[PDB]
């Protein structure tokens, strides 16, 4: 969170929070209701984003659902869409947090080591999250999907 | 179990076919007799006990050697009397089932199949049960179409044992 | 195979009793409502082809996988097999709608079937979506207030939806 | 000429006497030529034999044989010869034969003509040899001219599944064309496995959080609704 | 011919069996629908002509090309019109027979079997007759149970051609 | 497919030898006693139905489970199936009593008893008790000093109780 | 799949037999016609696009109601028009397959089997495609024996749909 | 079954394409060499019996196990079954030599076979030695410069030796 980052920052500097950081906290706590609207909409539209993003993923990338692919089969496809559900949840956490810290520590720190240990192409994962970014930008406003879409963009920059 | 309903389903299943209007006419005809069938079914359950006792007593009065023959298979013990009333109880039970279902399917399933081999291996006599069913057919006390629904099936078991 | 009746009498004989008065009375109520049942099954059969083909259009329109060349609707012959399988499952749902009990539908069609659409590489999940495309259509034709007197059929329509949900639950 | 090797023997339903005086139901309709059926009942026999060998799926117009029908309706053949010339027809060979791994086509022959499951693996072995050398012809000659098939179907009867359902019990045995469908479990393995099967998995989605866990009351719900 | 009656006697005959109570219930149910069946059958016969002419006219209005193509199959001659009304007349006839008999036996016997080969060899689309039968299903003018008896069979033929 | 003789010949040929004098002499002894074997098989056949029915009376008398409803002797048809299955196993014991070797008993009746019963919900342990009701009676009629002059046949009653114990051991 | 080769191997397999001189003569005859077959196969693939578009256009000009009829089954949509060229593309594809293989086996396997049930359940007229194939047969532009190799199979599909 | 051609068409249709000009040109080359293939298949069929029996002589001469009693060549029926199995494998190698593609050889004969010679107690390694006795003889008759004009056939003998190695690799 932004509060956590500021407190840790001036804590390692062993001082109280400066005015610049307290203004940052004010801007954050006043921007709250907008954030909660966005994560509310991505919450209550999750099945459209996972399903439709999975369709655009598998239609753009017929590798992994082909025979011999990481996700070939019913169980494997279900697990693939399960992970897209995870990253959707984590994006919503990053929206309400006002910071990518929730996303980074739950989902991104050591993700490449995991998917390399599973045999999974992580570029397919990044294409999946980009597909959910397109659907979630189709469900929101202009500036709104700019904000949320840029949270998705952080996750894509961590995968690539 | 052979119902009218399962008969219709079974025939149109064998023809690889939906139910047409024919089968539905058949199911209609089962439903329009079912009320008299249940009137018949309730009264037989309503006094089944006295029908059993009267029936076994009539079997004894017609065949007096049964109560006197020293044997395992004869009601000269305290066992063949209770087992006599047990089997008569079974027939009357199956008739009440067939009155509820609306064909002889419960009697053909639970009773009729393989009964000759029982009455051949256990030295049982078909006539004994015939006499029992004649008493039940004479003394059930139904009236009208309910009585025809009872006497149809009660006659049917006599056709089986003869 | 067992209807509504033969289940009650089969339980009662399997315990070896007479039918109590309570069972007889409820069975009288089922006989007293049986025309509605016939009506539904009439309204399915007389529209059955249309149900099948419209649910097929919906299915292949929403999942355009299957008819593309590597799918299962792609082969013209496989395509015909797909259609008539839908006709089959509709046929047994009609049977179990008449009999009242899921007996003929649970031994002749559904039993063994999920094993079979795993020996052919056919997506049974897609088959359950087809059944979900037939339930909608079949109930939507079942609730047609046309040529039939007005009344209450929710208690039966709900029963109808049981069987279509049971086929979808049993091919997956 | 190297007869068929001695194999074992199992115990299925077809070898007992379910006396069943006065048949309940489930006795496959006697679709024959003995009852001198008119035009319709002839068509029902013809359709029943088609379902029997080809089954519902392979009973399409292209597959249907006009000529053996026209001979059968006019009395030029027996029903047994119709079933034989059915299996020799090549539309049955392109589908159910060219796909089946030789030991498996033995299933659908001993089982679609005799109406009984195979006794053990050894049966599949021996009969697969005789169809591997003599050709399909003499194998079907073996099954049809066998003492068994003459003992229960004779000259004019469509074969059925013998004793599929025991008296009273509903379940019995799975229907036959259901049991050995066509394609087989390992036939594909040699080729490309069927590609592009994903979308059915996509159309149905459950979140992991929604899935029942051990010890909840909901898992047993189905049992409660059956009582 | 497949009636309910010949179906029940055929089944009981194949089981090597007398007519039990089940099949008699089925024949009863045929008799207690047969009055509505005959009321439906008499009005169809009573105005068969106008049903045919109106049907063929509806087919022409829906498909305008049929009256305009210069071909033997199409009703652009003075012959395809008469033959058009001929075929529609056949279907209405068969429906009246099946309303009298009580199953789809006459249509399945005289009409349904082999019809694909006719409509494949003579280039006639399945829909034409579908359109015809839709007009007859809309304009037979029956009421109540007689209308259900007519619409069952008239739908049935549409299930055949589709 | 292999009597007592053809098993010895089958072993000897499977090793591809001549029959040694020792095998031939014991085989001479078997032929020299085989009249008693025919006598026992005559005394089984000619009483076989009575054996079965009396052991059935004993069975249902000692275990009153089976006939009172819910058991397996309760259905009339199922009752007769019980009896007949006892007739089957007595038939094959008669066969393997004639042949000398448990060959016909181990391929034609033994193979399908355990699998089928556990598929019928039948207590196979109760089946083995039925066979233990038949062993008693069968030996008791085999040792009937009646109509035949006296001799020693314990040597052959051991050979008969083996088969009855083998069936009881093989349905369980 | 029915090739000449698999036909000969299938027959000699059914006779429990090696390949004698007869089947080798058959495969010879396939080899010495295959050159013209492939020349025909190359030109059809070489301009398949314009064959498809010209074919759908010809179907539209013959049958103007198809582009005007409101329904799902008619090319009055953007989509209906798009599908049309899909199916015509399928016919041209299978003809090119049969020209390569040398029998009608790819068309009999992938295309011919079950075609009536599709054109019966989805209301697709046999003629539409007939008109399409007539245009393909008239405008492929082959000469000589290659044209006979194309027109054999193009005629063959018309014999299937009629 | 599939030949050389139907494999290409089967792949192309399974992806739903036309054949490109490059596939057609290579296919022209295959048609342009097909005479040689017929020549080899002629030289196998017209010597096939002799191939089989001479490879049998070699096999039983080098392994004297199987005929001396206890083995599988010992019984006359088994000895004949062994011979004709060699004829079977030679028959399908001839088929797959004509068709060009290992398709008829990989579904009717080889597939499942190693499983079969493990249900019979037969050493499939000895079967592979028998096939190695047929490969040498068959190639040695394939390279007979007799009655046939001169040319180059190494590229096709390299296509014949594959199938015999595939059967030997697949029974083991
Ligand atoms: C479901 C249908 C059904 C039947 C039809 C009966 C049939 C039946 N009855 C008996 C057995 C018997 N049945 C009777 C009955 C009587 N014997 C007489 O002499 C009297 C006249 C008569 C009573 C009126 C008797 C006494 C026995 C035991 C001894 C015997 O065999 O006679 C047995 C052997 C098992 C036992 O001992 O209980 C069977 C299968 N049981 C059933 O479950
Ligand atoms: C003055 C005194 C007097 C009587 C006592 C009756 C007696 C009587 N009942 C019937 C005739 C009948 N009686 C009944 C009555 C019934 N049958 C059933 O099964 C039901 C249980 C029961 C109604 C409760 C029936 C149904 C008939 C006609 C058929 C028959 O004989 O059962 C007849 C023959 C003439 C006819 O058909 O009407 C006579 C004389 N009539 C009289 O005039
Ligand atoms: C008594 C009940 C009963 C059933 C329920 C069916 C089930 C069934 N379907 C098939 C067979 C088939 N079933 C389908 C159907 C499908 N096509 C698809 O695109 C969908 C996934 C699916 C329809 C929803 C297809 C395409 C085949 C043929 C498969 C093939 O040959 O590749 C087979 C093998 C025999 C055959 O080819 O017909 C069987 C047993 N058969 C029965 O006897
Ligand atoms: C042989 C064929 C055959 C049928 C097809 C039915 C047809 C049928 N339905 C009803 C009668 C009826 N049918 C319906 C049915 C419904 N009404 C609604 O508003 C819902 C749309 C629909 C749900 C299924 C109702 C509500 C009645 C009247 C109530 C009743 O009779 O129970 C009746 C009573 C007599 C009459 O109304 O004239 C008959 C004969 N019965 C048959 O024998
Ligand atoms: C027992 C039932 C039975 C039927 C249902 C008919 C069906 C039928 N119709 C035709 C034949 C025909 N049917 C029509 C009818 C049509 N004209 C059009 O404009 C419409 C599309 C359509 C009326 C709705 C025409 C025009 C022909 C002649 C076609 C031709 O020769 O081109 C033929 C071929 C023999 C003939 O020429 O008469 C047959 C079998 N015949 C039967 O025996
Ligand atoms: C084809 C069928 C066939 C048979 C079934 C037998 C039956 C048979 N057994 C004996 C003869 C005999 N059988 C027995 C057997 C018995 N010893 C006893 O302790 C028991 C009671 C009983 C065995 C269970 C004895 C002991 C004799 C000799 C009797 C004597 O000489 O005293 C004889 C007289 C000839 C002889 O001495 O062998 C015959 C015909 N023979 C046949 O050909
Ligand atoms: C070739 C050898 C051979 C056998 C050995 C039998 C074995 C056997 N028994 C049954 C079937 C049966 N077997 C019995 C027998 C029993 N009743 C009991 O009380 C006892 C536990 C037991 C006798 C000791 C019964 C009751 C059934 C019917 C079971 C049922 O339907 O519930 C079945 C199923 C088919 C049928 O219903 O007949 C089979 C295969 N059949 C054969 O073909
Ligand atoms: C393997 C071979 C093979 C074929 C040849 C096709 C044949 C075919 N076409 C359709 C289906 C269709 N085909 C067309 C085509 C037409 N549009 C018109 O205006 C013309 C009359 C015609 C083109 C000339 C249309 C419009 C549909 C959809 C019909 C509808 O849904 O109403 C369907 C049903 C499934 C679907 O909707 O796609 C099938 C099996 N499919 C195959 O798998
Ligand atoms: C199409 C493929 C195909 C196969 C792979 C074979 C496989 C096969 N072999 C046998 C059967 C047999 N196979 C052999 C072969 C021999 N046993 C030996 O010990 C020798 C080493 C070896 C010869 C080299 C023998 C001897 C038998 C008969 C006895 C046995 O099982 O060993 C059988 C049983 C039927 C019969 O007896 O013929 C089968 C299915 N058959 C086929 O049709
Ligand atoms: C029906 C059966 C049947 C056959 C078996 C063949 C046999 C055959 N081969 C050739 C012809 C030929 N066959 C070969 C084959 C050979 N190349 C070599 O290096 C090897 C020695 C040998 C392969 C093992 C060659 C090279 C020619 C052409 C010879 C030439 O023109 O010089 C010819 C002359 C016609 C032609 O040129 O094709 C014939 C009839 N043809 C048939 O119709
Ligand atoms: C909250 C943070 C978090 C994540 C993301 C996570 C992922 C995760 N993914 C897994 C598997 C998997 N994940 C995939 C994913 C894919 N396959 C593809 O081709 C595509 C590119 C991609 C889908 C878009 C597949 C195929 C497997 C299973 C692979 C196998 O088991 O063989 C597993 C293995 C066991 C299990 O799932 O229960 C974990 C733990 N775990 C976590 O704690």
């Amino acid at each position: 969170s932004i509060v956590t980052k500021s407190i840790v920052n001036a804590d390692a500097e062993a001082r109280y929070l400066s005015p610049g950081e307290l203004e940052r906290i004010k801007s954050f706590v006043l921007s709250g209701q907008r954030r909660l609207r966005i994560a509310q909409t991505l919450t209550e539209n999750r099945e459209m984003i996972v399903k439709k993003g999975g369709q655009q993923l598998f239609q753009k990338r017929t590798d992994v659902v082909s025979p011999g692919g990481n996700a070939y089969g019913e169980e494997m496809t279900a697990t693939c869409l399960r992970d897209l559900d995870y990253y959707l949840r984590l994006v919503t956490y990053g929206i309400v947090a006002g910071d990518v810290t929730p996303i980074e520590e739950i989902g991104l720190v050591g993700v490449k080591e995991m998917y390399n240990s599973l045999g999974t192409p992580i570029s397919g994962v990044s294409e999946g999250v980009r597909c959910m970014k397109d659907v979630a930008c189709s469900l929101l406003s202009g500036e709104d999907s700019a904000e949320a879409g840029f949270y998705f963009d952080y996750t894509l920059g961590a995968m690539q | 179990m052979k119902t009218p309903i399962t008969e219709a389903i079974a025939s149109a299943d064998s023809q690889g076919r939906f139910l047409s209007n024919a089968e539905l006419q058949s199911i209609t005809g089962r439903y329009q007799r079912a009320s008299a069938s249940l009137e018949a079914a309730k009264q037989l359950t309503g006094n089944a006990s006295r029908l059993i006792t009267g029936a076994a007593q009539a079997v004894y009065t017609k065949f007096p050697f049964v109560t006197q023959m020293p044997g395992p298979t004869y009601a000269s013990n305290a066992i063949g009397k209770a087992k006599c009333a047990r089997d008569i109880g079974y027939y009357l039970r199956m008739t009440t089932y067939c009155l509820v279902v609306g064909a002889t399917g419960p009697m053909d399933e639970y009773l009729v199949a393989g009964l000759e081999e029982i009455n051949r291996s256990f030295e049982l006599s078909p006539s004994w049960y015939i006499a029992a069913l004649e008493n039940i057919k004479n003394d059930h006390g139904l009236s009208g179409q309910a009585a025809n629904e009872a006497n149809t099936y009660l006659d049917y078991a006599i056709n089986v044992l003869s | 195979m067992l209807d509504a009746f033969a289940k009650v009498v089969a339980q009662a004989d399997a315990r070896g009793e007479f039918l109590s008065n309570k069972q007889l009375n409820s069975l009288e109520t089922m006989i007293g409502e049986g025309n509605k049942r016939l009506d539904i099954v009439n309204k399915i059969n007389s529209n059955a082809s249309t149900i099948v083909t419209n649910s097929a259009r919906a299915l292949f329109a929403e999942q355009p996988q299957l008819i593309q060349p590597g799918g299962n609707a792609y082969t013209s012959r496989r395509m015909a097999a797909c259609l008539r399988d839908m006709e089959i499952v509709l046929r047994y749902v009609s049977y179990a709608m008449t009999a009242g009990d899921s007996s003929v539908l649970d031994d002749r069609c559904l039993n063994g079937l999920r094993e079979t659409y795993q020996a052919l590489g056919t997506p049974g999940t897609s088959v359950a979506v087809a059944i979900q495309k037939m339930k909608e259509a079949s109930i939507a034709l079942a609730n047609d207030l046309n040529g039939v007197p007005l009344g209450d059929c929710s208690s039966l329509n709900s029963e109808l939806a049981v069987y279509f949900d049971r086929a979808a639950a049993a091919v997956v | 000429s190297i007869p068929v090797l001695n194999y074992s023997l199992s115990t299925q339903n077809q070898r007992v006497y379910s006396f069943e005086y006065l048949p309940n139901e489930e006795q496959p309709k006697c679709y024959t030529t003995d009852n001198l059926p008119a035009a319709i009942e002839m068509d029902q026999i013809i359709w029943a034999a088609y379902r029997q060998i080809f089954s519902e799926h392979q009973l399409l117009s292209s597959t249907r044989q006009p000529f053996l029908e026209s001979q059968l309706r006019f009395n030029q053949i027996t029903v047994k010869d119709f079933i034989k010339g059915l299996i020799l027809s090549d539309a049955f060979r392109y589908l159910n034969y060219d796909v089946n791994n030789n030991y498996r086509f033995v299933e659908m022959c001993i089982q679609r003509i005799l109406g009984r499951e195979i006794y053990n693996h050894r049966e599949k072995l021996a009969f697969a040899v005789i169809i591997g050398s003599q050709g399909l012809e003499a194998f079907i000659d073996l099954l049809i001219n066998s003492e068994e098939y003459e003992d229960n179907f004779g000259d004019n009867m469509i074969p059925y599944q013998r004793r599929r359902i025991i008296a009273q019990r509903s379940k019995g045995e799975i229907p036959f064309n259901l049991k050995t469908p066509r394609l087989g479990k390992d036939f594909l393995y040699k080729q490309g496995m069927p590609q592009l099967l994903w979308a059915g998995p996509v159309h149905r989605f459950r979140p992991q959080e929604q899935s029942p866990k051990a010890g909840d009351p909901a898992l047993f719900l189905s049992m409660v609704q059956d009582l």
